[PDB]
């Protein structure tokens, strides 16, 4: 059975950091996937997930259950751990054993899911930070950082160049040479 | 006329719960799961120990 | 019995907290040095970033397309931290940048 | 033929061994070294103590 501890509750984060109003805020609207793709064209504004990053988070955080769900060792005869009767020397050491005991798995159990749960978070914002990096590096000097992880693209592309960036595909080199025109004059 | 934005951004939920981490006694993430059993049925059921 | 109990208690308690703790022991260090020797590659990838300038660019595999002419002496220079960019790098818009 | 490629990269082995990480169970490094010694001698060796 799993370990007597004192706290009362531990919450494991099982997800990534909640920001209700770097990205200066989430949307709450996209319910489909962990990572995805918003754009504004002429048609409007539109939502989709990617798949390889949202299934490499899910992996990761079945992974943390797996490891501390159902992992527990087996005892059978132990000491007794409470007394009707007041006996002296002997019930208090086996009152104290019990209590050192209780006190450094309750310290453990607090620890533990602080260290993976800030861990975690991490590991869901390094995803982020890979998507984005990784679609910079994709691009080129066609587009600029608003700060916000979106991209301005100043290559004119429509629909097609997000499909081409979803699977990593995309071919910036079509518009690419009138790039001085584009943004940088004199 | 000449561009398209771009925008990546991330999910979010209306419902959030408050945890602890190393560096942060209180963050809001989307979802959290219970890891502390509490408050079991009430009988002693008998398999599989005799 | 009860001080043999005892004493089989004891031990059985302390070995659970050791073996918890060297297995805890391993983990999180394991992932910090993995962690950290991977951060050394990415802290000399952005060293030679910022040495170098617009005159390459990132393939993102961890090479530099170099955008000015170089002969092994560039290579030799990147490796010591004294590469001077500025020789070839004026011809810069007819390299890479047209309309 | 108006460049140089210039990689940095990093090493590899062919044979490597599985670690465990708090993010990771099973992650393959180039080299790892044993933390529990096990199977000693079989002899009780007479020094430093008497």
């Amino acid at each position: 059975c799993p370990r007597y501890v004192k706290q009362s509750t531990l919450k494991l984060a099982t997800g990534m950091r909640n920001v209700p109003e770097f990205i200066e805020n989430g949307w709450e609207g996209m319910v489909d996937g962990w990572y995805g793709f918003r754009h504004q064209n002429s048609e409007g504004r539109g939502q989709a997930a990617d798949l390889k990053s949202t299934q490499a988070a899910i992996d990761q955080i079945n992974g943390k259950l797996n490891r501390l769900i159902g992992k527990t060792n087996e005892k059978f005869h132990q000491i007794e751990k409470e007394f009707s009767e007041v006996e002296g020397r002997i019930q208090d050491l086996e009152k104290y054993v019990e209590d050192t005991k209780i006190d450094l798995w309750s310290y453990n159990a607090e620890l533990l899911v602080a260290l993976e749960n800030q861990h975690t978070i991490d590991l869901t914002d390094s995803e982020m930070n890979k998507l984005f990096e990784k679609t910079k590096k994709q691009l080129r000097e066609n587009a600029e950082d608003m700060g916000n992880g979106c991209f301005k693209i100043y290559h004119k592309c429509d629909n097609a160049c997000i499909g081409s960036i979803r699977n990593g595909t995309y071919d910036h080199d079509v518009y690419r040479d009138e790039a001085l025109n584009n943004r940088f004059q004199i | 006329n000449s561009t398209a934005t771009l925008c990546l951004g991330h999910h979010a939920v209306p419902n959030g719960t408050i945890v602890k981490t190393i560096t942060n006694d209180q963050i809001e993430v989307t979802n959290a799961t219970e890891l502390v059993q509490s408050s079991s049925t009430g009988e002693i059921c008998d398999s599989p120990h005799q």
